[PDB]
């Protein structure tokens, strides 16, 4: 502050955006909530 | 040493004139120094002194960084025989 | 140099008063800043405090100068005043507008 | 789905709910007896009620013109047709989505 | 908000009391330390004072040529609830919140 | 090693540095730069560089 120089870094803020969902505000659908579709889940768990 | 521009907004009627700073104030200036005020008139840029604002005289002659890219100093080959055919539209242009 | 300046308006510290002696508005004597008697034990120097806007465009109630007149600075006049200290001390020349003028007019 | 799950519509008063908005109105101003409620509704065809407020200062302006503090049944008359013209030729029917 | 392009929270002076103020007053404050000094009026201009008065040049309805509907109309709006203005408090009624005159040039 | 965490104090003890770029050059061997954010300033080069 009162002479500008470099002591330490921050994480990243700024230029690359917020587009996130956190884990904080996560949906509340889980694979339990899946009904249907079990022959399809498989090969995206294994995708993902 | 150190000096800032000035672009010089008009002529006051006693040595002394009225600028106008990069930075956001003008301030009140006096004509001094070995360049006269028949050297300087509205619409040229002046040089100013650090401690009091002082016209000095100009240097600077209107200078942008826009004007040394307009400038080129790289030449080309290039004449006629270098120049293949088309005759009419080669003397066209010369004679233009 | 002088930072430039041009009164936007003035309001005057000799019938509106601006310090605390005895009153908060006018003064009586006039020519001073706050007083409506001699007799407070107090005088003043106070010609009117015109409020002018800079060309930083920081708005400041300037002092007085070492020659000026107040029939001289008034609304939509040019003035120069400290760059640092804010007091008017010498005044500029009417208008602002001939140095687009001379080119624009051949 | 899950902000805005049931949508609900509102239309227009009808023709015994047009009837409601005036009572409503002509209590709220002052009026010196005013009964005529029968015929004005039904020269008041297809009006939303921000038009029946309208309609009652309509009548207010005619009134004060004959130098009246209260608006005489007279008035609602000649209120409710000029407002009715009005009404059709900036007219709205629609439905937002 | 100074006019150095700040927004001050200041601890009060013994002079200048919140009585002393209201919202959107001019206030002269110290330049060196932030804090209310001493009270201004409200801010005047000359472009703003001027503004007011100007019905000379006047045009009146003897001199504009037709016009109607809208001549009768406008009176309705403006000019007779303005003479009027006592009646239209007894009343109840609302008084036009305005109005906007618009078409071509 | 006490050296050297000196120097680098100091380093942060000067009161910043700046950045321009040289637009011209004089006849007096002084240089025409702009400064990025603000204006230009035109001085006599420093007394190592020419």
């Amino acid at each position: 502050r009162h002479s500008n120089a470099l002591v330490d870094i921050l994480p990243p803020d700024s230029d690359s955006s917020i587009s996130v969902m956190g884990e904080n505000e996560k949906p509340d659908v889980t694979y339990a909530d899946v009904g249907g579709l079990d022959m399809q889940k498989q090969e995206i768990r294994e995708a993902v | 040493n150190p000096l800032s521009i000035g672009t010089l907004e008009e002529i006051i009627d006693d040595d002394h004139a009225i600028v106008t700073s990069p930075t956001m104030p003008d301030y009140y200036v006096s004509i001094l120094s070995f360049v006269d005020k028949e050297l300087l008139e509205p619409g040229c840029s002046v040089l100013l002194h650090h401690k009091t604002m002082s016209i000095v005289g100009v240097l600077q002659d209107d200078a942008d960084p826009m004007v040394s890219v307009m400038k080129m100093d790289k030449s080309p080959t290039e004449s006629y025989s270098d120049i293949g055919g088309l005759e009419s539209q080669i003397q066209e242009i010369k004679e233009s | 140099p002088l930072q430039v300046a041009r009164c936007t308006k003035i309001i005057k510290g000799n019938g509106e008063s601006d310090e605390t002696t005895t009153d908060n508005n006018n003064s009586g004597n006039s020519n001073s800043n706050s007083n409506q008697q001699s007799t407070d034990a107090d005088e003043d120097d106070e010609d009117a405090k015109y409020v002018i806007n800079l060309k930083q465009i920081a708005k400041f109630v300037v002092g007085l100068g070492e020659r000026v007149s107040p029939t001289d600075i008034e609304e939509g006049m040019r003035v120069g005043v400290d760059r640092s200290k804010y007091n008017i001390e010498l005044p500029l020349p009417p208008r602002i507008d001939p140095s687009v003028t001379m080119m624009t007019v051949e | 789905p899950g902000r805005l799950d049931r949508k609900v519509e509102i239309p227009l008063p009808n023709e015994a709910g047009r009837l409601e908005i005036f009572k409503i109105h002509t209590a709220k101003v002052k009026k010196t007896g005013e009964f005529d409620f029968e015929a004005a509704v039904k020269m008041s065809d297809g009006f939303n009620g921000a038009d029946i407020r309208n309609c009652a200062t309509e009548a207010g302006f005619f009134a004060i013109r004959d130098d009246r503090d209260h608006i005489n049944p007279d008035d609602l008359m000649k209120a409710v047709r000029k407002v009715a013209e009005v009404k059709k030729l900036e007219g709205t029917i629609e439905y937002q989505k | 908000k100074t006019s150095s392009r700040q927004t001050v929270f200041l601890p009060m002076v013994g002079l200048v009391d919140p009585d002393k103020l209201k919202p959107n007053d001019l206030v002269g404050v110290n330049k060196d330390s932030y804090l209310i000094l001493d009270t201004l009026p409200s801010e005047f201009d000359s472009r703003v004072k001027a503004m007011e008065v100007d019905e000379k040049p006047t045009e009146t309805y003897s001199d504009v040529g037709g016009l109607d509907k809208q001549i009768e109309e406008l009176v309705e709006a403006i000019v007779l609830p303005m003479k009027r203005a006592d009646k239209f408090k007894d009343m109840g009624i609302r008084a036009p919140k305005g109005a906007l005159m618009y078409g071509p040039p | 090693k006490v050296r050297f965490i000196k120097d680098e104090l100091r380093l942060l003890q000067e009161p910043g540095s700046y950045v321009g770029e040289v637009i011209k050059i004089v006849s007096d061997k002084k240089v025409l730069v702009k400064v990025q954010p603000e204006g230009k300033y035109i001085v006599d080069v420093a007394k190592d560089i020419n």
